[PDB]
RNA sequence: GUUUGAAAAGCACUUUGGAAAGAGAGUGAAAUAGAACCUGAAGUCGUGACAAAGACAAUGGAAGUACCUCCAUUUCAACGGCCAGAACCAGCCCUACUGCAUUAUCCUGUCGGGGGUCAAAAUCCGGCGGGCAAGAAGUGCAAGAAGGGUCUUGGU
RNA sequence: UCGAACCACCUAGUAGCUGGUUCACAUCGAAGUUUCCCUCAGGAUAGCUGGUGCUAGUAGAAGUAUUGUGCGGUAAAGCAA
RNA sequence: UUAGGGAUAUGUGGCGUCAAAACUUAUGGGCUCAUUCUCGAUACGUAAAGGGUGUUGGUGGAUAUCCACCGGCCCCGAAAAUGGAUGACGCUUAAGCCCAAUUAGUGAUUGCCCAUUAUUCCUUUGGUAAGGGCGGAAACAAAGGAGAAAGUGUAGCCCUUCCGAUGUAGAUGUGGCCUGGAGGUUAGGACGAAGCUUAUGGCGUGAGCCUAAGAUGGACCGGCCUCUAGUGCAGAUCUUGGUUGGCGUAGCAAAGAUCUAACGGAGAUAUACUCAACAUGCAACGUUGGAUACUGGAGCGGGGAAGGAUUUCGUGCCAACGGCACUCGU
RNA sequence: UAAUGAGAUUCCCUCUGUCCCGAGUUACUAUCUAGCGAAACGACAGUCAAGGGAACGGACUUGAAGGGCUAAGCGGGGAA
RNA sequence: CGACGUCGCUUUUUGAUCCUUCGAUGUCGGCUCUUCCUAACCUAGCGCCGCAGAAGACGCUAAGGGUUGGAUUGUUCACCCACUGACAGGGAACGUGAGCUGGGUUUAGACCGUCGUGAGACAGGUUGGUUUUACCCUACUUAGCUGGAAAUUGCGAGAAAAAGAUUAUCCGUAAGCGGACGUGCGAGCGGUGGGUGUACGGUACGCUCACC
RNA sequence: GUGAGAUUGUGAAGGGAUCUCGCAGGUAUCGUGAGGGAAGUAUGGGGUAGUACGAGAGGAACUCCCAUGCCGUGCCUCUAGUUUCUGGGGUUUGUCGAACGGCAAGUGCCCCGAAGCCAUCGCACGGUGGUUCUCGGCUGAACGCCUCUAAGCCAGAAGCCAAUCCCAAGACCAGAUGCCCAC
RNA sequence: AUCGAAUCGCCACCUACAAGACUGGAGCUUGCUCCCUCGAAGGCGCCAAGUAUAUUCAUGAUCACAAGACA
């Protein structure tokens, strides 16, 4: 007999199966399709999620309820120390799939590059890229670079480049991981002569963020999920919590099934892992890429609002600190919790729409406090609602006593 | 599957020469998909090793459209309880033909999977393929002598393109690559394939003639 | 059932352990007869050594093979009761080699009347003249006293 | 322990109803139908079956034909009988 | 239509693969195209009325073209609840449908594949079984051989011949097997009986019997003919004893709660080196002190009845009990 | 028929997690270890689709799956 | 649209049967949750109208997605209130009780009416009336470990591969063509050594050990 | 061949033969993507427009913007909820002799409360190509004209299949790599 | 280095490619005539490095996995 009334089912089955992430990294699972009239230019980034604050900013939107007012807007702050190229591998089309021809690397790699081959670092031997280090400049080996090189000149169509984030320049305490991420970032444009020379000529040099995107775009956060152990039906599928007087339990699903087919199936929504999943999440806006403190004392500081004030709260970010670096500003929320590695891509769907073709100006980005409730914008704004204190007044006590 | 240290190492302790099975090598080009299935799947059964190419090549009886809709009807069969136990559903004409031919093969039994690893069934002639010796055919499967040429009849790889089987376009550049490079060869050694006939007429006269008129008997002259 | 043993000769003593006990010694034919102690089953379990083995739940039948076997039996020299090969008898089972009848709505010959064709041969119909369409017919019956089988029987 | 307590007995109560019924081979091998029965889940009865035979091994034989001679009112036909 | 086996030949059904056979036979003829339960296709066996300018034959009329009819295949008619079924793949110069052949207008027979059938050859077993031989013919030492019983039934008196053979319920036969005891006979056993054990073979169609080896046992017992019965187990929600998977699993969650140091105790402060300690002796017990709580005078206070009858008390003591623990204990 | 009712019913007020629509915290469990240690149950076992069948198969027919072994769940099957 | 006829599909009704279960398959409806089917209510394309427009009738391809909140009733059903683009119809042991609930049927108490001489009866009304077990196998959900291509073994040799596949340095294309340490001492491409500044803090770039 | 063990049922030291397998891989990273899953779906407003159409009454639609319901995946800046941070304070009864510091009442109670978790009770995001059904057609015969159909073509549904998205080599990846060993 | 094994056709002439209502080339009477490459062979290999009085072969005893195996 049919179901008496109709709801629609609960959870997306296409995000099956909700158990836990392979690893911790977003990784691009598909770059954008590659236009061979552009000109060559790398694809991703991996930035580290840094709490996230609200903005202030008017809209450009005619015919809309909120045309030239100001919104507020929650945005995400990531943070964005430059990655280092170490290699270029480059993959060929085979009717089983996409086979990688081979790595050329960088001749000179980093502490914290080779520290990712190592379970324990300190306590070894660390000779990891010790003899390709003296093959490659060999005779014979420099042959061999050469002779890789040539090789994807002829058979491959998807140059890539691996980089790594390097974590020395994150001057950050509690992110606690001291070896670095790595992952391949696909060059997209011009043929493959093309994408080599970009491949090459940035090879063991820094990529920063602002070269890869730009101020009032749009991006793709391949990232994954804040985690949450077993969750039962009601957290984790959404399902209806049933009524009071239900004998051995309310959080619970009544009927798993008919008695034909006389299974339990993949769509009767159970218990299990809920949270630390990969997610994509296209259209994410970009709103400022922010630039580092040693460049910028002043990076909250917007033309219409010019108190002097950096990206950082009053308290800093909970949990995770200051931003020391360069970063990127997204509208809205990223999949995962502070400190996780993210991975901004370049969007694959089409950026035409009227909402994302719009360019973003700021009034007020909130540098307030958010232990508590921010109430300061600046410290020099609490110096002048609170006087000098008692601690102050006792610190100079002690100045003037010497 | 590459060879391991105790099977390379056994090689060179006992000096193992480069051997290669005896292995057929059937050009699928212009074969009915049912009838040429089931001459292999008699071969294999009695032992013979048979690589397999051109799968994207072979033709079934038929509207495109008709045999498109017999393959999206077997597409519509699944395990409903849980897929990942379900019929899996290969698109590839490599993998189409793999199956046609495991399902005319005791294919629940040791024998009948001893003889459905014995087929390889690439598609297009891949490069360890090509220079292995002249392919062979199936002259009692071969669309002009099976089909009614009025009639028509559906390429495989191209019902397979629309049902899946993401690599129709590489598949195509890979075998257009490839009779050019055929080609450019073919025109070389053709002063090398004429330089032996004119010397095989020239051996004649140049041999005794008491050994001419018996190969003239036998009409290798 | 107390039925340990012939007899308590019911384990002195040594040194590990707080002890239960253990490791040695000793008694006795026997201690794997050490105290509800003759025999010590099946089921079940541990351990050492091996045999392997995908997922067909297992077991099962048939027929071979691989490895094993504190098993049986036979054979070892001008000999076998073991394994093969050919030969030749007999039997039986296969398949080669064919005759007697029958043709007629048929064969052939020319003159017609019919056809089609560039003209005409043919298909077709009809006169009376001859007939054998001769491994000639796929029509009736066949009785023609072998070359191959016999790990399809027995023998020397 | 109660719409007739508990104990021992009569008592191994009685059951046309349910369950069980321990070695092998050989020679033969059925019935669910008839009649009667407060009979319809049972019996007795005839039949089919086995065992023992007996009697002068072709006799008083036959799920069959043929020839002769009887019996019939179903199929068809008819409604102009 | 059925004893235990071989060889040949069939039957029903088959010969594209699974799967033996047309390694997809012919040197046969036609017909058929069908685009989301996907034309069709092994009888019994589980879609119709009606329609079609799809194709392929027929019939009867008329002036190369029309008209009315009838048939074959194909389509429409033709819509259900897990993903699905000519058995599967597939097949379309069929591997489909209807006819027809047997190596093809060549000269005459039977293309070949499969049975618990048929024919025939062996072996067994039983007959309403049918015949023959059984007065030792002669002769023959060791250093050509043995048997020959007047017989229902045997290791069958010996040969030859013929036919049958499956079977529930059931009947019957068996010099058919097995167990306890009794009457007789003939023998075993401390140089090892009964019992037990089995990659211990042997042989019997079988029930079973017998040998061997025990690095098992330690005193009784076999065979044959008769006699006798508490005489044969796989199952009765069978009886009694034991064991086992579940399984080191469910659990040991009311009555708030314990902490500390010193002593006691075998219960520790327990280590092969080249080691300072942590990272290699953990957990747990009693007593007194101290801290912290609780019961809260309808008390985990102090006495009695009923009931119990040594649980009282001291001292030893820890095997079993006090579902954890114990050095404590009713 | 006043009074009375752990009686049966209906509406209104206050009231609220009954609900919209769920969330979050606590004690005790579960969970992990130390000690201790069962039972119910148990022919044999345990993946499915269709077909047939005593006309709802884990075993049979033809297909489709299936490397082995685990911990916590859970209530569709085992006509549990 | 379609009488009179007629040919049928359907198994969400009911009747008929008695095949399976009486050493037991938990016997209604809600609630929950998933899936299926199409005979399509809404949504996507359409054809056709007695289709001017607007609303709509009929039909086709399509089951991808959606298909409600309530009053009364134990209700399936029904019936109105209201929202909506629309509030389509069904299946899964009349899906779903070791999922719940227990209103209702379906015991023992009691009352009423009709029946009965009575004990009692009542597909009549009423009220009150224990909903037990998962720790096993599978399935499903997540969470670990770990072999294996003769799917454990054979030594049973198949590369989506190079091109001496017959001897042997590379580079770049086939005809061509670039150079390749020389003989324990040397040199060359190089990994690590000492002192005064450069590129986007510390890593690179200037000027003793292996190999050719 | 070379290493390592075992031959454990009746006492002991010896050392013969035989059997079992060890004799090459280990560890670490970046990817491939078969196959399986699978998702977004609806609505109202603006103007177009009081226009098309119509005697009048009446009365459309697409591009294009702006929002929204249902669903999905997240998130915690804001707002709201939650407090065993018993955090700070307030308050009642008992109680350490009183103040101090507290404590008891299974967290005494009341107000505010970080962080964390969390709400359609807040916030952010939710995309491409084809195939071909119905159908309307184009060339075009059968059938000297006609005809979308017979060959052949065009355009084309929220269906279907891919892209994106999620798991992913028992899909056994001579895919690539770092370092050791072994040849 | 265990290891004894089952396998028994080699090629830098096949190892290029379409077609079958055609695919040697042309004519025009379009089904016939005409041209040489004659339209039905991938080459080798099968015991003198090549068709010529050249020289080993047992006893491994009459079949047995070929007792050989770099072609
Ligand atoms: N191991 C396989 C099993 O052996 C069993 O039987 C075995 C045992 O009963 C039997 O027992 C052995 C005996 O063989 C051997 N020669 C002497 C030994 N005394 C016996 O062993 C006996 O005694 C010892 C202590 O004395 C006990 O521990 C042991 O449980 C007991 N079986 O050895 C037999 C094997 O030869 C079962 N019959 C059988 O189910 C199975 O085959
Ligand atoms: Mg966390
Ligand atoms: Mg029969
Ligand atoms: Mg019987
Ligand atoms: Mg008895
Ligand atoms: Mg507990
Ligand atoms: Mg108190
Ligand atoms: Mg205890
Ligand atoms: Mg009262
Ligand atoms: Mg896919």
């Amino acid at each position: 007999s049919h179901c008496k009334f109709e709801h629609p089912r609960h959870g997306h089955l296409g995000f099956l199966p909700r158990k836990r992430s392979r690893q911790i990294r977003g990784r691009a699972r598909a770059f954008p399709k590659d236009d061979a009239t552009q000109k060559p230019h790398l694809t991703s980034f991996m930035v580290f999620k840094a709490g996230m604050t609200h903005i202030v900013r008017d809209v450009d939107r005619p015919g809309s309820k909120v045309n030239k007012k100001e919104v507020v807007e929650p945005v995400t702050i990531l943070e964005a120390p430059p990655m280092v190229i170490v290699g270029i591998v480059g993959y060929r089309q085979t009717p089983v799939g996409l086979k990688t021809i081979g790595t050329v690397w960088a001749h000179h790699t980093s502490v914290e590059f080779r520290r990712r081959y190592y379970k324990n670092w300190k306590q070894s031997a660390q000779l990891a890229f010790s003899r390709q280090k003296q093959f490659a400049n060999t005779k014979e080996g420099k042959v061999a670079e050469a002779r890789t090189l040539n090789a994807f000149a002829k058979k491959a169509s998807v140059i890539r480049v691996i980089a790594h984030t390097q974590l020395r320049k994150l001057r950050n305490h509690r992110v606690g991981v001291k070896k670095a991420h790595v992952q391949e970032i696909q060059i997209n444009g011009g043929n493959v002569a093309a994408k080599i020379a970009l491949a090459k000529s940035l090879l063991e040099k820094e990529v920063r963020v602002d070269s890869v995107f730009q101020q009032s775009e749009a991006c793709d956060v391949c990232s994954v999920t804040k985690g949450h152990g077993t969750e039962g039906v009601v957290k984790r599928w959404g399902v209806a919590c049933l009524p009071r007087k239900t004998h051995r339990g309310l959080r619970k699903v009544a009927c798993i099934g008919a008695w034909h087919p006389a299974r339990v199936m993949y769509t009767v929504a159970r218990a299990g892992q809920h949270g630390y999943h990969h997610r994509t999440q296209l259209n994410k806006k970009i709103y400022q890429i922010g630039r580092s403190v040693a460049v910028e004392p002043n990076q909250a500081t917007t033309t219409y609002d010019l108190t002097a004030k950096t990206i950082t709260p009053m308290g800093g970010f909970v949990g995770y600190g200051t931003v020391r670096n360069d970063y990127v500003m997204l509208k809205g929320s990223v999949s995962g919790p502070r400190r996780r590695v993210m991975t901004l891509r370049r969007p694959m769907a089409p950026q035409t729409s009227r909402h994302l073709k719009e360019k973003i100006v700021l009034k007020f980005i909130d540098t307030s406090s958010k232990i508590g409730h921010g109430r300061f914008q600046t410290k020099k704004e609490k110096n002048q609602w609170f006087g000098p204190l008692k601690k102050d007044r006792i610190r100079r006590e002690e100045r003037l006593r010497k | 599957a590459f060879p391991s240290r105790k099977d390379a190492s056994r090689a060179q302790r006992k000096s193992a020469k480069k051997h290669r099975p005896e292995i057929i090598v059937i050009d699928l080009k212009d074969h009915v998909l049912g009838r040429a299935a089931a001459v292999v799947a008699k071969q294999l059964l009695l032992g013979k090793k048979i690589t397999v190419v051109r799968c994207e090549q072979l033709n079934i009886a038929g509207t495109e459209i008709r045999n498109k809709i017999k393959y999206l009807q077997y597409l519509r069969k699944r395990k409903l309880t849980n897929p990942t136990k379900g019929p899996f559903h290969h698109r590839a004409p490599s993998d189409v033909f793999v199956r046609t031919v495991r399902s005319m093969l005791p294919r629940y039994t040791k024998r009948g999977m001893k003889a459905l690893n014995s087929l390889v069934a690439y598609e297009g002639i891949p490069p360890n393929v090509v220079r292995t010796g002249g392919r062979v055919v199936i002259p009692r499967a071969q669309r002009h002598v099976c089909y009614r040429s009025e009639r028509p009849y559906t390429v495989l790889g191209n019902m397979c393109k629309h049902v899946g089987w993401k690599y129709s376009d590489v598949v195509a550049n890979l075998e257009k690559a490839r009779v050019e490079k055929a080609s450019r060869h073919h025109e070389k050694q053709a002063k090398l394939r004429e330089a032996w006939k004119a010397a095989r007429k020239e051996a004649l006269a140049k041999m005794p003639k008491h050994n001419v008129e018996v190969l003239k008997k036998f009409g290798y002259a």
